[PDB]
Parts: structure tokens; sequence; C-alpha cells
């Protein structure tokens, strides 16, 4: 069988199913963005752009 | 001129009479004859609550704030003495009235800030 580091291999010659796995990979990458700007929203404190701005939390 | 029924609902019974565009009169005071004030009305039209900064250097500035307890704010129906005095000032005595409100406004951010708007005594 397949050895572990070629298992995504089996989309070489199918171009429908690697348009799935980047759809999949597309889809991770924007939760991701969504996820990560939610986190963000909920620990950030907005009250001094002066000595505590974003780069600072 | 208009009944509870016209009125129910509308928000209007949270506003204070106006008064009309031409009415720049004057009132005459009477110092031999005792006054009184038959209803007194306020309406809030904007919250503003003084900023906590941590640099207590600034200058702090009073900020506009969000009402989340609805058309609830007004004070009315209050009544006291106006009297008199030597000089001819005249000074408001608070007796009675619907003269408070709990009001709850919101900061930027969320922050809750209830006040008892009140003019009591
Ligand atoms: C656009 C980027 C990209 C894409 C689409 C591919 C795609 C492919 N690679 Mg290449 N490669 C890349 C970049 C990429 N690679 C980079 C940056 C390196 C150096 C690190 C390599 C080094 C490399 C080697 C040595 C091999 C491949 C192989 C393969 C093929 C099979 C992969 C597989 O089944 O893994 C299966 C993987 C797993 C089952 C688990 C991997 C777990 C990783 C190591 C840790 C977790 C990573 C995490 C989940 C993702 C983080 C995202 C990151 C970008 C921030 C496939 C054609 C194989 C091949 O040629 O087959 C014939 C192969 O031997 N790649
Ligand atoms: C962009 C991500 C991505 C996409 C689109 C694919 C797509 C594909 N994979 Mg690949 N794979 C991936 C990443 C991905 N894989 C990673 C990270 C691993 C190492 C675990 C693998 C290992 C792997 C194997 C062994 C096989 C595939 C296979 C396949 C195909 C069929 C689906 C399958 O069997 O998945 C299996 C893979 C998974 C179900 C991913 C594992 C889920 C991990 C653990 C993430 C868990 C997410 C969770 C919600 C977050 C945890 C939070 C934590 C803090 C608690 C398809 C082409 C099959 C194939 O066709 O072989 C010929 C196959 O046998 N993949
Ligand atoms: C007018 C024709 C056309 C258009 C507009 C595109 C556009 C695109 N292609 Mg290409 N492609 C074309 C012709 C076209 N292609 C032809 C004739 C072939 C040979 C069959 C290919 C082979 C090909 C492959 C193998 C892949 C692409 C991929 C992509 C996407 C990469 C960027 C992305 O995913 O952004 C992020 C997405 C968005 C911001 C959303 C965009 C909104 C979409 C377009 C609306 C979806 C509804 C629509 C009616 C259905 C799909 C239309 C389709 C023509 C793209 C992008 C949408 C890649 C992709 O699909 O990755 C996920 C990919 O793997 N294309
Ligand atoms: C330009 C930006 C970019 C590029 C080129 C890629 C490219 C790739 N991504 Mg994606 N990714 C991105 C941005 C990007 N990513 C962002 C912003 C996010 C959100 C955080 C993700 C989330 C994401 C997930 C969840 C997955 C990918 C995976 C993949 C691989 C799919 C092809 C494959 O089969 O590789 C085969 C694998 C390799 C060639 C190994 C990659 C080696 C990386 C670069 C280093 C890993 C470091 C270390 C060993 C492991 C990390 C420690 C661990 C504790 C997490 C490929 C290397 C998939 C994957 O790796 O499947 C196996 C996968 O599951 N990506
Ligand atoms: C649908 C449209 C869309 C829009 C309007 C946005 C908007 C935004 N995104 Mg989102 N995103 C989208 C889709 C979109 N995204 C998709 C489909 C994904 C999955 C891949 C993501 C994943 C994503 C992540 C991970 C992040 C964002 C982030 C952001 C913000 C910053 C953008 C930025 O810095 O770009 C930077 C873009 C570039 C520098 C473009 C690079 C172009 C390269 C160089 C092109 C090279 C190839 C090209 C063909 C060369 C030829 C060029 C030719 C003209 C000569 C912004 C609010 C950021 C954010 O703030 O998250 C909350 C962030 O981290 N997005
Ligand atoms: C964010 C989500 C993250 C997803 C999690 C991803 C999980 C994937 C983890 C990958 C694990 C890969 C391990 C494969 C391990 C493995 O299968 O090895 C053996 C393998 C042999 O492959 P073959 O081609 O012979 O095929 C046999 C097949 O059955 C394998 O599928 O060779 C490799 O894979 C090359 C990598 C070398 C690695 C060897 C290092 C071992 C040395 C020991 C190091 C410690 C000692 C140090 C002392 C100083
Ligand atoms: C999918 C996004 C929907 C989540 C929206 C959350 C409301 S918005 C949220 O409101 C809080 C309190 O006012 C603020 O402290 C915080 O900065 C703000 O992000």
């Amino acid at each position: 069988g397949l050895p572990w580091y070629r298992v995504h291999t089996v989309l070489i010659n199918d171009p429908g199913r690697l348009i799935a796995a980047h759809l999949m990979h597309t889809a991770l990458v924007a939760g991701w963005a969504g996820s990560m700007a939610l986190y963000e929203l909920a620990t950030f404190d907005p009250s001094d752009p002066v000595l505590n701005p974003m780069w600072r939390q | 001129t208009l009944t509870y029924d016209d009125i129910v609902g509308t928000g209007l019974a949270n506003k204070c009479p106006t008064l009309d565009d031409t009415a720049r009169g004057a009132y005459p005071i009477d110092s031999s004859q005792t006054y009184r004030i038959a209803r007194l009305c306020l309406q809030p039209t904007t919250f503003l609550v003084k900023e906590e900064p941590k640099n207590k250097r600034q200058e702090a500035e009073f900020v506009p704030t969000k009402l989340v307890t609805r058309e609830t704010t007004s004070l009315d129906q209050i009544q006291g003495e106006l009297k008199v005095n030597s000089d001819g000032s005249l000074t408001f005595v608070e007796e009675d009235g619907i003269d408070f409100q709990p009001v709850t406004v919101q900061m930027a951010g969320g922050e809750r800030i209830p006040l008892l708007f009140t003019v009591k005594n």
C-alpha cells in the first residue's frame, strides 16, 4: 500500500477530488481566520491605544 | 387635548410638554404674592459619562453612551414652592413628584452604567 507520507498522491490523477481537498484546505484557513479574530476580540482591551495598543496584547 | 389612548405606546408619555417658537414673553413676579411650581418635567436627551483614564494626567472627557432601559427616563409631575427672596431672586424648593428614574446606559465596549437620574430634594 501507499506509505503514510504518500497518502495524498491519490489526488494526482483526480482533478475533482483535488479541488475538493483544496476547498477543504481553504475552508480550514478561513475558519482559522474567523476563530483567531473572535479569540482576539474576546481578549482585546480597547481602552488605551497609547500605552496598551494591540501589539502589546 | 390628547387622551391616554392617543398616546399609549407611542413614546410621547416620556416626553415633556413643549412651548411654541413664538413663546418668548415674560411672566411677572409679584413679591406680595406667594408662588408654586405646579408641574416640573425633565426629559433627558443625552447621557454622558466621564472617562476614567489610567493616565490621571490627561484631561478626562465626558463621552456619549447608549441607553438600554428604553423610554423610562423622564422626571415629571414634580411640584414645590417658588419663593421670592429679598433680592428678587426666586428659589424653587422641590417637595414631591416622580423625581427619580433608574437608568442604565452603556459605554463603547459594553460596560453598563446604572444611575439614579434624580432631582430629589
Ligand atoms: C503547497 C504546499 C505543498 C503541497 C500541496 C504538497 C503536497 C505533496 N507533498 Mg510536499 N513539501 C512541501 C510543500 C507541499 N507539498 C514543503 C514545504 C516541504 C518541506 C517541509 C515538502 C516536502 C515533501 C516530502 C519529503 C514529500 C512531500 C510529498 C507530497 C505529496 C504527498 C503528501 C502527503 O501525502 O503527506 C501526508 C502527510 C501526513 C499524513 C501528515 C504530515 C504531518 C506533518 C509533518 C505535521 C503536521 C502539519 C500540520 C497539520 C500542517 C501545518 C500547516 C503549515 C503549512 C503551517 C503531495 C504531492 C511526498 C511525496 O513526494 O510523495 C510521492 C513526500 O515524500 N512533500
Ligand atoms: C487540509 C487538511 C487535509 C485534507 C483536505 C486531507 C484530505 C485527504 N486525506 Mg489527509 N491528513 C491530514 C490532512 C488532510 N487530509 C493530516 C493532518 C493527517 C495526519 C493525521 C492526514 C493523514 C491522512 C491519512 C492516513 C489518509 C488521509 C487521506 C485523505 C483523503 C481522504 C480523507 C481521509 O481519509 O482523511 C484522514 C485524515 C483525517 C481525518 C485528518 C485527521 C484529523 C486531525 C487529527 C485534526 C483533528 C481536528 C480537530 C477538530 C482539532 C483538534 C483540536 C485539539 C486542540 C483538541 C483526502 C485526499 C486518506 C487517503 O486517501 O489515503 C490514500 C488516508 O488514508 N490523510
Ligand atoms: C472562468 C473560469 C474560471 C474561474 C472564474 C476560476 C477560478 C478559480 N479557480 Mg480555476 N479552472 C478553470 C477556470 C476557472 N477558474 C478551468 C477551465 C479549469 C480546468 C478544469 C480550472 C482548474 C482549477 C483547479 C484544479 C483549481 C481551480 C481553483 C480556482 C479557484 C482558486 C482561488 C480560490 O479558491 O479562492 C477562494 C474562493 C472564494 C473567495 C470563493 C469564490 C466564489 C466562487 C467562485 C463561487 C462559486 C460558484 C460557482 C458558480 C462554481 C465554481 C465556478 C468555477 C468556474 C470556479 C478560483 C475560484 C482552485 C480551487 O477551486 O481551490 C479551492 C483549484 O484547486 N481551478
Ligand atoms: C501560504 C500559506 C500556506 C501554504 C503554502 C500551506 C500549505 C500546506 N498546508 Mg496549510 N494553512 C495555512 C497556510 C498555508 N498552508 C494557514 C494560515 C492555516 C491556518 C492555521 C493552515 C492550516 C492547515 C492545516 C490544518 C493543514 C494544512 C496542510 C497543508 C499542506 C497540504 C499539502 C500536503 O499534503 O502536505 C504534506 C505535509 C507536509 C509537506 C508537511 C508540512 C510541513 C510544515 C510546513 C511544517 C510543520 C512543522 C512541524 C513539523 C509540525 C508543527 C508542530 C505541531 C505541534 C503542530 C501544505 C504543506 C495540511 C497538511 O499538512 O496535511 C498533512 C493540514 O492538515 N494547512
Ligand atoms: C472573499 C474575499 C476575502 C476578503 C475581502 C478577505 C479580507 C480579509 N481577510 Mg480573508 N480569506 C479569504 C477571503 C477574503 N478575505 C479566503 C478564501 C481565505 C482562505 C485562504 C482567507 C483567509 C484569511 C487569513 C488566514 C487571514 C485573512 C485576513 C483578512 C484581512 C486582511 C487581508 C490581507 O492582509 O491580505 C493579504 C493578501 C495579500 C498580501 C495577497 C498576496 C498575493 C500574492 C503575493 C499573489 C501571488 C500570486 C499572483 C498570482 C502573482 C501574479 C500577480 C499579478 C497581478 C502580476 C481582511 C479583512 C487576515 C485577518 O485579519 O484575519 C481575521 C488573516 O490573517 N483571510
Ligand atoms: C495540527 C494537526 C497535526 C496533525 C498531526 C500529524 C501527525 C503525523 C506525525 C508524523 C510522524 C512520522 C513518523 C514516521 C516514522 C516512520 O514511518 O519511519 C519509517 C519510514 C519507513 O518508510 P518505508 O518507505 O519503508 O515504508 C513503510 C511504510 O509502511 C510506512 O508507511 O520512513 C519514514 O517515514 C521517513 C521518516 C524518518 C523518521 C525516522 C526517525 C526515527 C529516529 C528516531 C528519533 C528519536 C531518536 C533520537 C535520539 C537522539
Ligand atoms: C460571530 C460574531 C458574533 C459575536 C459578536 C459579539 C458582540 S461584539 C463584542 O461586544 C462586547 C461587549 O459589548 C465587547 O467587549 C467586544 O469588544 C465586542 O467584540
